């Protein structure tokens, strides 16, 4: 879990978003790779977007 | 062919009053009742369960529920399925014992804490709150009431949002979760369900970060708020007390009006067998007996205007609102069916504000 | 291998002399305690007599754990019996007849159990059957009995990764509306999941004769409770339908009773292996109260986890066998319940090599030599 | 869906081929033919109709 350097096109678009509708910016990244995936686990095997 | 119904509790003044119950029962025939005291133990509960109860051969047996716990109160009644006799949940308001399957049938004129605290969901207009969250201990009855609030949201489909659920196992080392998502809470509406020491750690946790400050609502009942919770907890928190809930007169005369109503509904009725041994199969009479318990709704008892739910509640449930100033409960009103009742006093927040403010507050920092 | 406090509870018709010789007979060579099973039998099984007999064994001595037997068809009996098991705070499992019948709703502290799979865990074998026929047909028709919504959702998402419709019945009475007749008939799937108890099977199988659920291509599924006693044969119960229950035809309930005996032996395997610290159960009936400060009952701690002696004691959260052994059945034309097969840990073992399924004759039987394209 | 009265098969076939050439995609589901000797508690016409 490291801090890093935020930059890029679409990200910047978001920056433009807060630029229009005023809200302070705070960044995160994706822990896992994916966005979310309905998944049946081994525990209780409940498929959930994950 | 005389009627029969049971009860059990510690104070026998109501046992004599039960002799008055069978006595006055003629109000709308005869009734043959073998009274039984309250076996303080499960063993003795089986002792009289066989002795007076099994041998009764009765039409049905109610039981008073003089706990103050689990299903241990009337657990012998929890074994009455072998008889499968009709019964009325009385002197306990815990609806975990009122579950439909494992517990068979105990008719509760007395509040299930969940549907009770739904009165908060009525107060959704009182705070006019379209948003909220869920906070509770982690337990059976807890998860139950959680499903009840889930029913509250279920009836909806702008709307009364509810954020997230807090459920705590006994004696959490830290509520700092609750503190954390608490920080995550824009709205001020915080649902609360707690046992005694549960609500305790709720209080000891409350000022710990002092997020209990204004802009934080704790919505729960006196069932959570009693005793030590009536002692060391934050005063003026959202709460009420179900009318008559502690009233053994509302209980007794309740069994009078209603138990006499359905008792009258009992009169090819096949009463139970006397010998526990020797009766292999329970009397099927329950089909008319419990459906007679529900279908028979007395006019009104000392429990008030008599009604029921599909589970055979009392329906028609008036609980008295309250707010605690100086660690002192003061009735804020009462609500049953039609009642939205403001009281004289005004109930301030943790701050001097009585009026419920607008909880949700946009936070500038926005993480993505 | 000392003799721990024990009393053997056999209610109903049971193996007495020989199984008695096997009751306490030999614990495994790893047993720090080999208990003495105290033989018990009686005519009247009513808890007033029965529970007085169990707590009467408690009255005599302090037994280690509950080993009981019931030959009746009523599992609710085993349920209140399990409530007693909570009163005693000893571990237990339903071993036979109405006792062995699996059910939910134990207490958080209740170590009473039963031997077998679940509505779920059994329904897994039911899916293994959905493979046994190699067909897509599935749907739901079921009564108002406990586990309704539970096993409902269970099967619902179970294969979610054809499901026609969910027929949910209420048992307050039947309905001459024939709504279940035209609707269940309106379910066309040659295969579907249907679970109930044979007591509820009345208007269900009545409707089955009504819309002809027994015709060639018309088939149903049945629970263990719908499956009823291996001995008892309901007529309206059709042949060949899907079914499963803990296996009677494989071996008697006394087999899993001697096994479960070996489990009661397994109580001190790991516990005695390390802990080995247990108080004797307070013998007094008044122990239902004043013994609350004596000790806390940890018996589940070692108890729940066991796999030994070739039959895994792996159980559910509710305590139903997590590595269960049973038999799926499909009734025969003899008015007897045909052997469908058995899935050991959902491991497929068929009864026969060819399922004799259901005058077009429909049989296209063919062969060829695959040639792309 | 029709009874056992006269003109049964007649008007039956009549309607049957009647729209059989319809340029629109008009749908012909099924022919319920009833016999009037008595009713049938089977509700066969109930569930089928």
């Amino acid at each position: 879990t490291v801090p890093q350097c935020c930059y890029g096109f679409c990200i910047d678009l978001l920056i433009k978003l807060a630029r229009t509708m005023q809200f302070t910016y705070e960044v995160h990244l994706v822990a896992d790779g994916k966005f979310g995936t309905q998944e049946r686990v081994q525990n209780s095997n409940k498929k959930e977007w994950n | 062919k005389i009627v029969n119904i049971g009860a059990v509790l510690s104070t026998r003044k109501h046992e004599q009053m039960f002799r008055e119950a069978v006595n006055q029962a003629n109000k709308r025939i005869q009734l043959q009742a073998t009274s039984v005291t309250h076996k303080p133990n499960a063993i003795q509960m089986a002792l009289s369960v066989c002795e007076d109860l099994i041998s009764s051969q009765v039409y049905a047996i109610l039981v008073s529920h003089p706990p103050t716990d689990h299903f241990t109160p009337t657990p012998v009644s929890y074994t009455a399925g072998f008889y499968r006799i009709p019964v009325l949940g009385l002197t306990t308001r815990m609806s975990i014992y009122s579950d439909k399957s494992i517990h068979l049938s105990f008719l509760r004129t007395v509040p299930p804490y969940s549907h009770q605290s739904s009165v908060w969901f009525e107060m959704m207009r009182v705070y006019n709150w379209n948003h909220i969250i869920l906070l509770v201990s982690d337990d059976h009855e807890g998860r139950a009431a959680q499903k009840r609030l889930e029913t509250l949201l279920e009836e909806r489909e702008r709307g009364p949002k509810a954020e997230k659920v807090l459920q705590f196992d006994p004696g959490t080392k830290n509520v700092t979760a609750l503190l954390m998502e608490a920080r995550e809470l824009e709205a001020r509406v915080i649902i609360l369900s707690a046992s005694e020491d549960d609500a305790a750690t709720v209080y000891r946790a409350a000022a710990m970060l002092d997020m209990t400050g204004s802009g934080y609502v704790w919505l729960v009942g006196e069932r959570e708020i009693s005793g030590n919770a009536l002692r060391y907890a934050p005063d003026g928190i959202i709460g009420l007390q179900l009318i008559n809930g502690k009233n053994e007169s509302a209980h007794i005369s309740d069994a009078v009006g209603v138990v006499a109503q359905a008792v009258h509904e009992l009169l090819n009725i096949t009463d139970p067998p006397r010998g526990c041994v020797g009766n292999t199969n329970i009397w099927k009479t329950g089909p008319l007996f419990k459906r007679v318990l529900m279908s028979s709704k007395y006019a009104d008892g000392v429990t008030g205007r008599v009604e029921f739910n599909e589970d055979g509640d009392r329906k028609f449930a008036q609980y008295s609102i309250m707010n605690l100033q100086n660690r002192k409960l003061v009735q804020v009103g009462i609500y049953n069916g039609t009642h939205v009742i403001p009281n004289d006093r005004k109930i301030i927040w943790p701050g001097g504000e009585t009026e419920k403010p607008r909880g949700y507050q946009m936070s500038t920092r926005l993480k993505i | 291998p000392p003799s721990i406090g024990i009393a053997v509870i056999l209610v109903g018709t049971s193996d007495e002399v020989a199984i008695k010789d096997a009751h306490e007979k030999d614990d495994f060579h790893h047993l720090s305690v080999v208990p003495r099973v105290e033989l018990v039998a009686m005519n009247e099984t009513d808890p007033k007599s029965i529970i007085t007999r169990i707590c009467d064994l408690m009255s005599d001595r302090k037994i280690q754990g509950v080993v009981f037997a019931d030959d009746t068809d009523q599992e609710a009996i085993a349920q209140i019996l399990d409530f007693i098991s909570a009163q005693t705070l000893t571990p237990i499992l339903g071993i036979h007849g109405g006792s062995s019948m699996i059910m939910a709703d134990k207490d958080e502290s209740s170590m009473f159990f039963q031997f077998g799979p679940s509505i779920e865990q059994q329904a897994s074998v039911m899916l293994n059957i959905m493979e046994e026929y190699d067909w897509y047909i599935f749907s739901i028709v079921t009564t108002y009995f406990p586990g309704y919504q539970d096993f409902v959702n269970k099967i619902r998402s179970t294969i979610e990764n054809e499901l026609e419709e969910v027929l949910l019945l209420d048992m307050s009475l039947d309905d001459g509306d024939s709504k279940i007749q035209n609707q269940l008939k309106k379910l066309q799937s040659p295969i579907i999941l249907l679970y109930c108890t044979k007591e509820e099977a009345t208007y269900i199988f009545e409707v089955a004769n009504s819309v002809g659920l027994t015709g060639y291509g018309y088939t149903w599924i049945v629970p263990s409770l719908v499956a009823g006693d291996t001995d008892t044969v309901p007529s309206e119960f059709p042949t060949g339908l899907i079914s499963v229950s803990y296996d009677e035809w494989d071996y008697g309930l006394p087999a899993r009773v001697r096994d479960g005996i070996a489990i009661i032996t397994t109580a001190a395997s790991d516990m005695l292996s390390e802990h080995s610290f247990i108080p004797e159960p307070k013998s007094s009936c008044y122990n239902t109260h004043e013994k609350r400060i004596y000790q806390s009952n940890m018996l589940n701690r070692y108890l729940i986890n066991v796999t030994f002696e070739g039959r895994d004691l792996s159980f559910s959260e509710d305590g139903y066998q997590m590595h269960p052994k049973l038999v799926i059945i499909l009734l025969n034309k003899e008015r007897k319940w045909e052997r469908v097969g058995k899935w050991k840990d959902k491991s497929l073992q068929m009864k026969y090599y060819v399922w004799p399924r259901m005058q077009e004759d429909d049989h296209l039987s063919i062969v060829t030599l695959e040639e792309a394209p | 869906v029709t009874t056992y009265f006269p003109g049964y098969q007649d008007f039956v076939n009549k309607i049957r081929s009647t729209i059989e050439n319809s340029f629109v995609g008009w749908e012909l589901e099924e022919v319920l033919l009833l016999d009037m000797s008595l009713d049938d508690g089977d509700s066969k016409i109930q569930n089928q109709l």
